[PDB]
């Protein structure tokens, strides 16, 4: 929302993930003073004799900059009563945790959600390679600034790609080739080379999601452990 | 021997594809699933314990018919009487893991009760038993060495075990048990050299 | 995946090809996908009558595979008899455990709440079809994310997120309901249609783009 | 959605512990190719410590690649070994009109036993 | 390997002058019949293992070979394409130099298409294997 | 601990189902309820065989590490 | 497969007073017993060089103990039995490994100290003194370690 | 050449100076921590030009460390052990023994 | 080798992970027409550096389409 | 604690490596004009032909960089009265004696310790390439300024990371390879020899943190003691 | 290292071992490690009377190995012999030195300070577990960096720097104890919670993430 | 494009209506194609084709006169 018409405005805030299960959230105080989105695109334009060629390769990268500062004066919080300074100083050491411990150690969140209320939009972000950027200059005597850039993941309202479930209609493990390596296991030497003298005199003369309904894909699947336990040739062919 | 329990899940959802023909989702959540992923896991835990009684069964079982019993490390355990200095008004509560410690010096064990109980408002005398915290011979200790008790209850005059501590039994592998069992089957033989021999060592005097 | 199509008013089989497959040579394979005869699309109902099985007229339901199904024998062989069925074996068959629709809705995030019910006669009720796949999203809506005993990370954290009704909290609810709704992959995307809170109860829907 | 990457290399060394080693890592490159008679991996090494009179050659080295993340419970979770040989070359390394320097170790996949053991007359 | 086309071998150990053992191994696995590499051991991890089997570009032998898959989203460049580089009409494998025809059996029996020829004509590809 | 075949133990579990209610009592092939239960009873059928195996197994094992007589 | 023993050992191998702190009970292994049966009857392979100046050559042989205290003499054979026994195994063929216990080193240890409480008195066989004192403790850590070791295996 | 392994070599770019000449030993003093090397110059590689500089390459074979100044001495450690210490070569070392175990 | 024409070699770049190892086959599908491939591995060079990402080639012969 | 009112203002001091042990603390009589702190990420963005991949490898260098003037009146010092100037040509003589002593690679003692008063934090520091920077222009001809570049080590809370005392338990320093070492140097060369021979024939004959106690890593160091107090062949074995 | 657990209202060893390791299939090793019969988990108390080695009941206390240690035999028997006591092997056990600690605070640093003690009888007293931590992190602090004979730049420059009570030397001392604390690897970090200085005595306080 | 192909190239040098002597549409090379590769860089987001070929000297050089 905004200021005109509709009620006051929400700031903008930003999550984090909590080492011990849970999540915690951030809240600006003070509106950044200046936001940038950059939303590139991978295409590239060549022209030939007497032609143009265009050619494109997705979505870029939208990348998210913007920069705000912390008000002096104290304000009310969800427990005790944290000033500028103190909400700049906790902003730092939650990126400092997000960031020094990310490549080492390990870190429970995969990715930060980034909430624009004001703009109503949402993306999941990851630190640029710029990084935080904070300064003081002559003209701020108490205040402070910080500046920070991001990459965007993703829309927020996507799942994870690990927490994704595909169709899988019908058995997934193919049990009959699991029964036929079990079963293979316990045949003896002479069975095991019978089998493979087998497969090569088969395979010399060639050329002259598992479901039995509504599909074919598992047909040699069942003929293997059929021929090994009633026995084709000592060990079996295929 | 044993199966496993995509081995077992597998099967069992293949059974149901071919059986009927009504079902066909198979996606994780499912009732038919759950109820699938759960039976196999409950026969997979039969497996193991099979697995693990024939184990024990090999260990022990084949030998134990024999009247020899093999010795079994457990927590030292005895009964424990308490003396209140006047008759109870109210049934009193002894939850479980009530710490006792010993006052003598020379005697750091300590013991604890593992099962919770009661005081009736009637009784004035409760024997309630108490086991060691640490296992071996460790928790054997000589009567009347608590002395104390880690509740501090004002009702509680003194306890005191009236009988020492011997259970704390301490761990043997089943080599020495081996070991002791092949020398008692090879003393039977009869009409043998080394029988004759090991047979002339009974008595004192026979030595060389 | 198979897109449906109804037959238009004096309307032929070569048209409805190349309006969808782009070339009309495709038409030779593609009747053997409905299973009819050589009076593929027939005006006259009276004609019909004779073997409606093995025929068409208008009004009818056809079925227009996918280029890469199109020439699969097993496909034209499954669609040439299935007909209606597809749709239900495409979205899947389960086990119904809608016993108590009327009950369920007022425990939310509590357990032992669902339980099978009978229909018919001495079987089990099943579901299928868009009913299934609602039940199944209703069912992972509710599912709590860490409580499953196989294959985690199935649910949704809706039990710890009552909190001040804030907005930010209502915003965070609408996401949770979102990746959760988007986490199977038969369903495209999801997208919130209304918000409204009012004293202490929280009020939306949601519209889901199922394929086919 | 956009995947998320976290590498975390880890290598183990068998005759200095192996994970002081590992801790200096900068790069590495593993040449392995069938068409050739020989396989042959680099590793470059950081100049903190003076590793010419630690490393002898002859020294085993096993790298072990992170591919993903370990709580997400991706299937890249498998600590699979990249490649393991032999070293057979330390060098000091460094342009100081750059103001920088590194030093490299290079060897094969256990072809230089065989390579070197010459059936004489 | 072929155990079954392959006779008994009587391979010397000295037969490259001061030579390593990696030339006395190319003698033995007789490629391209054959294929040798080393590569770490998927079956036991933490080790390497010297691999020698027979080629896979046999039909069954194709088909047992693990497959790995990997889509379009971790490509960062592509450069693959023909070439004719190598090009035979006439294939053959002839036994070791000892035995010669004017002197011995039958020393090569090669094999050709009809239609191959035309396009390069009398284009041969011996190999000499130690076995035979 | 004794071999049962399949389909008592199907019936046995049939039987205890039906107590209670009348709603049930169709098992015809096409029936999936009736799928189930035949999978679960021939998992119970292997579960009994794999049993007496691996105790004739386990009786082997110790027959051999009682006397050493390997 | 084994290696040949020097001629020494071979033939050292092949056959009042009390301290307070530790004392003997002439106790043998199930091990050492086997080996000693072995070595009785099959012809193990001997070496011909001695080379090795070192152990019982020269020390435990040059010492009196053999003709002053036999009983003592006795002790000594049991713990390099003891110690041949348990190296023999680790080094090659462990399948004998599995009859040694914990008991079977423990006595041993005891044996050595009272030997060596003895040796000390004598102040001209300190050299034999010196190789026990550090084989004593060598015993110990099998013995803080041999459970481990076949549960491991 | 039994020492090729453990010796030091490389090519140096050493200030541009006439001084150092093909078959010259190089004698070096390391000040990052107090060590001494000493080397062999088998290649020398000059580069003159306006553009940037005046450089010189030293390139170097057989070096070694703990070097001595006194009287051109060198390292010590050059003539190591195995130096003088071998024998003559004959069989038996390796499968021709294994069938003489009468 | 009678079909050493009308195959496909070459070296592809794929992401740099550990699964990939000299004689594996191949197995690619292509989105960008819907198309197809089969490969065998004969040649694997890895680069990582802290400078610039982490990349793998993959060296392949005897290529094939319609897989 | 800035002058928020409620505390007085304290001064950004740093604390330089005295040559001959110890530290000296140097003070600012006046705080930067200009302050600027960098976080870069060493996040690296590849593009696939069909998808983004997003990798990241942790925090990178940090970058500290300020900006001011030294008073212009004399200010009492702890020890003296030194003007502006002459803390001016101390601070360049200290930052010079620091740099020309570092021509070993790197200063075995500490780095420089950077103390920030002005907000709660503190680090380690290096001198950056840009280094101490002076100038003094028409404008303000009676004033000075320093332009002052730093790159962080690590934060000062916590000790160097090869300083760190590790668990060390059981013993790092066995005696059995001792004296083993010492018994095979005391044995003939004869001895080493046949050693020699009886490992290469134990090796044909292959086929076809110390603690004594709860370890299985000394097992050979107790075994390799053994074989020379007992003539177990002419030589130790392994 | 490992991580405390204790039994929910009838939970489930299966549940317990998918949550601390994903996998549900990793059970069998944990109850290895744990040395349990059969019946893991049991709601009734009174069950475990009979077994109470081995068998374990609502609210008892088990040990979650490491991923990297769940298949080593070695350490399930180390951690089977050490149930409940297996932080002693990390921490250690060492000679009790803080005889009476009422009366070598004032003293500070000095020598003639610390001496050994006996408790109970006969046994010279050892301290263990987490007192042996604090002990050792205590002498660290108090000994000077450069005392004693061996191991060097172990210690602190504590007692230089006594003076006076200005805001700097405050945050230097805070920052040398900081530095003192974290030259042990048996502790993660510290950190300042609050400092006091009010007369002319330094006071202040820290805490330490002391492992298990 | 299948292999083996002939490809002719021709050559403008200069204006057509202003009547310099360059206007001849003189072939500069004839050749017969034995190669054709994808190539791309997606990082730079850009993709070629390449095709090579000899003048000829295929049909001489792979007619391999047998044994």
């Amino acid at each position: 929302p905004q200021s005109d018409g509709i009620s006051n405005l929400h700031r903008i805030a930003l999550r984090f993930p909590k080492e011990g299960g849970g999540y915690d959230m951030y809240r600006f105080k003070v509106n950044p003073e200046n936001y940038t989105i950059d939303s590139p695109q991978r295409t590239t334009a060549i022209k030939t004799k007497s032609d143009i060629v265009i050619e494109d390769y997705g979505k870029d990268i939208e990348v998210i900059n913007f920069t705000g500062t912390t008000g002096f004066r104290p304000v009310r919080e969800a427990d005790g009563l944290k000033t500028g300074k103190q909400k700049m100083e906790e902003l730092q050491s939650r990126v400092s945790e997000y960031a020094m411990q990310g490549g080492s150690g390990n870190v429970s969140g995969s990715y930060l959600q980034f909430f624009n209320f004001t703009d109503d939009s949402y993306y999941k972000v990851h630190l640029a390679p710029q990084g935080l950027k904070i300064t003081r200059s002559k003209d701020e005597p108490l205040l402070f600034r910080y500046e920070i850039t991001l990459v965007v993941i993703g829309s927020l309202t996507e799942a994870d790609r690990s927490a994704v479930t595909t169709e899988e209609f019908g058995n997934v493990k193919p049990n009959a080739s699991q029964r036929v390596d079990e079963g293979i296991k316990e045949l003896d030497k002479n069975a095991r080379k019978t089998r493979d003298r087998n497969n090569q005199e088969i395979s010399r003369r060639e050329n002259t999601i598992y479901n039995p309904r509504q599909s074919t894909n598992g047909l040699k699947g069942n003929i293997d452990n059929m021929a090994l336990i009633i026995g084709y040739g000592d060990g079996g062919v295929s | 021997k044993t199966r496993k329990l995509t081995n077992i899940l597998s099967k069992l959802i293949d059974k149901t594809m071919a059986g009927t023909s009504k079902i066909t989702d198979f996606t994780p959540g499912s009732a038919s699933r759950s109820l699938l992923e759960a039976v196999s896991l409950e026969i997979e835990q039969f497996y193991i314990l099979t697995k693990e009684n024939i184990d024990w069964g090999i260990q022990e079982g084949i030998i134990e018919a024999f009247d020899f019993q093999k010795r079994q490390s457990k927590r030292a355990y005895g009964d424990v009487t308490i003396q209140f200095y006047q008759p109870l008004d109210m049934r009193m509560y002894i939850p479980a893991g009530t710490t006792f410690t010993s006052t003598r010096q020379e005697y750091p064990q300590q013991f604890e009760t593992l099962v919770d109980y009661y005081a009736e408002p009637d009784s004035t005398e409760i024997v309630v038993e108490v086991y060691c915290k640490e296992t071996g011979v460790a928790g054997n200790v000589p009567e009347g060495t608590i002395n104390t008790i880690a509740s501090g209850s004002s009702l509680i005059r003194s306890v005191n075990n009236e009988y020492s501590f011997n259970t704390g039994t301490k761990e043997e592998s089943q080599e020495d048990f081996k070991r002791r069992f092949h020398s008692f089957v090879e003393s039977r033989g009869r009409a043998t050299n080394k029988s004759v021999r090991y047979g002339a060592l009974q008595i004192p005097d026979v030595e060389g | 995946r198979f897109k449906k199509h109804v037959v238009q008013h004096e309307e032929t089989m070569q048209a409805i090809a190349q309006r969808y497959y782009g070339d009309v040579s495709y038409w030779i394979d593609l009747v053997e996908h409905n299973n009819l005869k050589y009076p593929y699309l027939v005006e006259t109902d009276e004609e019909k009558m004779k073997d409606p099985e093995r025929l068409a007229s208008t009004g009818d339901t056809l079925i227009i595979p996918i280029e890469s199904d199109l020439t699969d024998v097993s496909a034209k062989e499954i669609n040439s008899r299935d007909k209606d069925v597809l749709v239900e074996l495409a979205l899947g068959r389960d086990l119904n455990i809608t016993a108590d629709e009327k009950y369920f809705n007022e425990h939310g995030t509590s357990d032992n709440i669902l339980a099978f019910s009978t229909n018919g006669n001495g079987d089990l009720d099943t579901v299928k079809g868009i009913d299934n796949m609602k039940q199944q999203l209703q069912a992972r809506l509710l599912t709590p994310r860490g409580s499953l005993m196989l294959h985690p990370n199935y649910g949704s954290d809706l039990h710890n997120l009552f909190g001040l009704n804030i907005p930010e909290q209502a915003t965070l609810i609408e996401m949770e309901v979102l990746r959760t709704l988007t986490s199977d992959n038969r369903v495209k995307s999801a997208n919130l249609i209304d918000w409204k809170i009012q004293g202490n109860v929280y009020s939306g829907q949601f519209s889901v783009e199922i394929k086919s | 959605m956009r995947r998320i990457r976290r590498p975390k290399v880890r290598i183990e060394i068998v005759t200095y512990n192996g994970d002081e080693f590992g801790a200096k890592l900068l790069g590495f490159q593993t040449k392995n190719s069938m068409e050739d008679d020989s396989s042959v991996f680099q590793i470059n090494m950081a100049g903190d410590t003076y590793w010419d009179k630690l490393v002898m050659a002859n020294d085993i080295i096993r790298i072990f690649i992170t591919p993903n993340d370990d709580p997400n419970d991706k299937e890249g979770k498998q600590e699979r070994l990249i490649q393991v040989g032999m070293v057979s070359q330390v060098s000091k390394v460094g342009s100081y009109g750059n103001d920088q320097t590194q030093f490299r170790i290079t060897g094969q996949s256990f072809v230089k036993p065989f390579m070197k053991f010459g059936l004489g007359v | 390997s072929w155990d079954e086309f392959e006779k008994l071998t009587e391979v010397s150990a000295f037969t490259n002058f001061d030579g390593s053992l990696k030339q006395l191994m190319d003698m033995v696995t007789a490629r391209p019949f054959n294929e040798l590499f080393f590569k770490n051991s998927e079956k036991t991890p933490g080790k390497a293992q010297l691999v020698l089997r027979k080629t896979p570009f046999n039909p069954t032998e194709w088909r047992a070979l693990d497959m790995i898959k990997v889509p379009t989203e971790d490509f960062i460049e592509e450069d693959v394409g023909k070439s004719d580089v190598e090009t035979y009409s006439i294939f053959t494998a002839t036994p070791a130099g000892m035995l010669k025809e004017l002197n011995g059996d039958v020393f090569s029996k090669p094999q050709f298409h009809p239609e191959l020829t035309d396009r390069y004509g009398y284009t041969k590809f011996e190999v000499e294997n130690i076995y035979l | 601990m004794k071999t049962r075949k399949l389909t008592n133990i199907l019936s046995k579990l049939i039987d205890k189902t039906m107590a209670g209610t009348s709603k049930i009592t169709d098992f015809t092939p096409g029936s999936a309820s009736r799928s189930l239960l035949e999978a679960v009873s021939l998992e119970i059928e292997q579960f009994y065989i794999l049993t007496k195996e691996n105790i004739d197994w386990g009786i082997q094992e110790g027959i051999i590490e009682a006397f050493d007589f390997q | 497969n084994f290696i040949p023993q020097p001629q020494g050992l071979l033939r050292f191998l092949n056959t009042s007073f009390v301290s307070k702190f530790y004392t003997p009970q002439l106790q043998l292994s199930e091990l050492a017993k086997k080996v000693l049966t072995n070595i009785k009857t099959d012809d193990i392979p001997v070496l011909e060089r001695e080379f090795n100046d070192n152990t019982i050559i020269h020390k435990a042989n040059d010492t009196l103990l053999k003709v002053q205290a036999p009983r003592m003499y006795m002790i000594l054979q049991s713990i390099v039995l003891e110690a041949y026994a348990i190296v023999n195994c680790f080094v090659e063929n462990p399948s004998s490994l599995k009859y040694l216990t914990e008991e079977d080193v423990s006595i041993t240890r005891e044996n050595l100290n009272y030997v060596a409480d003895y040796l000390g008195n004598y102040d001209d066989y300190n050299s034999v003194v010196l190789d026990l004192r550090d084989l004593d403790l060598c015993f110990s850590a099998i013995e803080l370690q041999l459970p481990l070791i076949k549960k491991e295996a | 050449y039994h020492g090729n392994p453990n010796f030091y070599a490389g090519d140096i770019i050493v200030l541009g100076d006439p001084k150092y000449d093909l078959g010259k030993r190089l004698f070096i003093e390391d000040k990052q921590r107090g060590d001494t090397w000493e080397f062999y110059i088998e290649s020398v590689e000059h580069k003159f030009d306006y553009k940037q500089g005046y450089y010189t390459t030293v390139g170097v074979t057989r070096g070694l460390k703990d070097a001595i100044l006194e009287d051109g001495k060198g390292s010590p450690h050059r003539f190591a052990g195995l130096w003088n210490q071998s024998s003559d070569f004959m069989g038996g070392l390796m499968g021709e023994d294994t069938s003489k175990e009468l």
